[PDB]
């Protein structure tokens, strides 16, 4: 659930979306589920080649440093595991 | 937001751009899905792709209605 | 609970299954599971007494279907159910 | 109908082909199964091995083709 | 029926042949094993096959996972 | 629950992991989880910057142990009281 | 002991090795992680090899910021 | 007739096709040749195709200036 | 110097140009040079944005030709008085 | 001695087998050969082998460029 | 000899060789020969993999648009097929 | 010494072993051959062709092994 | 310039890296070289590198004196 | 015309010559032309009468010498000079 909460906030950033086949695609997240599958909006790819991204494709997803409270986040998952 | 499942279903009755894993993609009437991305489509043209010796062939394989299983869905394009 | 709902009413009906490594395989669907597993029967592995066949599910890519085996008015008013379920 | 699982119940002694993840397939008598779709064949043969008993473990099979 | 895995604790401490995922197959003494199909060997001898070949290896107790397990034979 | 206790008992001697991709691992067992994903100490690359290795479990084709290290007559009675349980 | 997840807990903040699937290895600062090992780094330096019909080339990528999906994570090390 | 190499020349200025070896072809200005046929283009679009395990996948790179070498092109061809 | 003076009888005459990569390219054979470099015109892909083509030689396999494009006669005459000029 | 081109030479207006590179070889009659070892066949037959087969193309006029002649059987 | 002469004017420019291996290389054209073997000074590859390059491996060498005198350079072309 | 060629004709009418550009390897008895490296080959056998003469271009011929 | 053999006689009885065709390299001192590039060294270290299943091995093979023909010649470096 | 003097000297003695295919090849020196084609005799194509072998030169990648058969002071005079004919 930690990582559904942390995307719910880069929701209307541009994130970079790399594809386990090497496939780039960045673009504004715009939704994203408990799978982690994700819809972006706009595009496009570098340099050549809207989407639903189901999550079991994606290896990365690039993010931007002052996107992310680096602090909060890892007292984001330093919670996650002490409910156990 | 909100579910991306909510973002799929403002296209059912409407035509639908699926790209499944490896050189193939197929476009259609989006007809049903679930929570597993197993999408039903309608007048569905499939197109597969192929290189070989320095080639972009195509080769179309069209139907009337189809059942596709998530496992392979890893991209669905709506155009605009 | 939709699919497995759906392949239910399809039962008796010949089908076509593309496999996910190209294989044909036409016959007459008998049986689902909620995993979506399927058992054919008189079928013809296309191309080279069968009679039957067992797949799982996991193997299938596409299930082929003809237009008047599916209400396509009542199919979509049937995801519509199911996704308004949260 | 109905359960697929039930259906190979009714199946149980009869000599059955099975296809395997990759190349290999093989064809032996349907002794017993189990939920997790572990099969076990006897007097079984690749298409050579000439197998007494065969384990064959669940997530490994694709294919169960049965004579009627 | 009954239970295949009923069928496998009759070669408890017996000598059984395993072919795995790909080329290698080893051949050992049962004993143990689980639902997943995660199986422990005494003294076992496992082969490769290659032709580009006869690549044998010992040891006295291996466990085996379960996800590289496709095949155990019965002598 | 067996291989998951089995592994438990085995927690600070030292083991040879297989991977799928072939590669060796040899280390200290030190904390194992129900998927056995493993984590060792002291490793060594046998043979030709340690320090500690989370390995997920999916990865593992072999473990390899001491004959000492196991006693072979609770093993299999605790498979066959495994098997009984359904 | 225990969990092999609380031991992982002990390097946030710290610098940390992964390989993932094939020959692609990454060392960032863990930020983040899940019981699906989903993790997130910073500050980290991608290195892959690949080859071009016997062609071994080495590539280096660093981003700033990434998450990685835990069905892609093999091995998590910890360097002195 | 003459010299294919002439009929060459009559494209100076002129916008072209080359392909090159394997699934590589690109478009641009011709700027220059000689008889090993040795290439200079302007404001040039290269477009290659590759696979990575049964996964074609298109990509287009646009320089301004580019020498070939001769020895890698196998087509020159001239549009409408 | 053969099949260079030989190609320059066939000019104006379509041809068929097999590429060693499979490719087949039908056209009007305009110009010809030592190393059987070709030049096309009205070039078309059969079967299933022309307008010339410049075919560089080492890339050609084979060119079809029309028997009655050739003197066979006087073909081989030619390759009989090529071999014995050493 | 003498020439391998003289060799060739008693085979004009003749069948000759030609295998080339890679899984394809024609047979046809020999109109014309140079040093580079072109040639010109007549009344051609090409096959190609696959395994993955006995594919046939017929033609009346071919030029086969040297660059892909390897093997000049004669019958 | 059109683009050995093209070459020794771009000497001391950056230029960008791709090699048929599709490995990069950028650095300062020091020298060039009859058969365009080049040798640059500086580095260094994109993004990971001093030099002389034998010519039969360059693909490409990319270069910047007001480097060349692109009417100078087609007339020089003119004059070489002329020489015939 | 001196030139290879010339002691291919100190070869002439033996049994040779040519090896080819690929997994084809030929052996025949050397009848003829030129300076661009065709040889002729009198009653030839691939390791099954049992070729009667057989032309082989120049450009192909990566080694020639002779019995001595 | 001048002549890039004049760039290279400057490393006569000196230490040379020369990348052959491959993901093979060898250095060793320089003795002799042609216009086909056709380079002769002594006491040279080869070094082939090879992945397989996610694997950067190297490989060490040495010798006295060892010839190299020009073909395999793809890149020359020299340390400073 | 350096290389083919060189090899010219070195006649008469035993050397391994690696082809681009990694055969090894090891025998002794007899002929070398212009294009350093190799002649070699009482050879072990390693590993597995033969005699004699003959190569063409595009095939060789190296060919490993000793120390001793080479004047290494004179070789490099000699490429010097060859430079220096400009």
């Amino acid at each position: 659930m930690l990582f559904f909460s942390f995307f719910k906030t880069l929701v209307d950033q541009e994130v970079v979306v790399e594809l386990k086949n090497d496939i780039e695609i960045k673009g504004t997240l715009q939704s994203v589920d408990q799978f982690l599958n994700l819809k972006l909006d706009n595009i496009s790819c570098t340099d050549e080649k809207n989407i639903f991204i189901r999550g079991s494709t994606v290896r990365y997803v690039y993010l931007n440093k002052n996107m992310v409270d680096t602090n909060l986040l890892q007292d984001a998952t330093r919670r996650e595991v002490m409910t156990e | 937001m909100e579910t991306p499942l909510d973002l799929l279903k403002l296209n059912l009755d409407e035509r639908v751009y699926i790209k499944l894993r490896g050189a193939r993609t197929l476009v259609g009437t989006l007809q049903a899905f679930d929570s597993h991305c197993n999408i039903v489509l309608s007048d569905a043209v499939e197109t597969i792709y192929q290189l070989n010796n320095e080639e972009l062939s195509e080769s179309e394989r069209r139907c009337e209605m189809v059942f596709i299983r998530g496992d392979t869905v890893t991209l669905i394009s709506t155009p605009s």
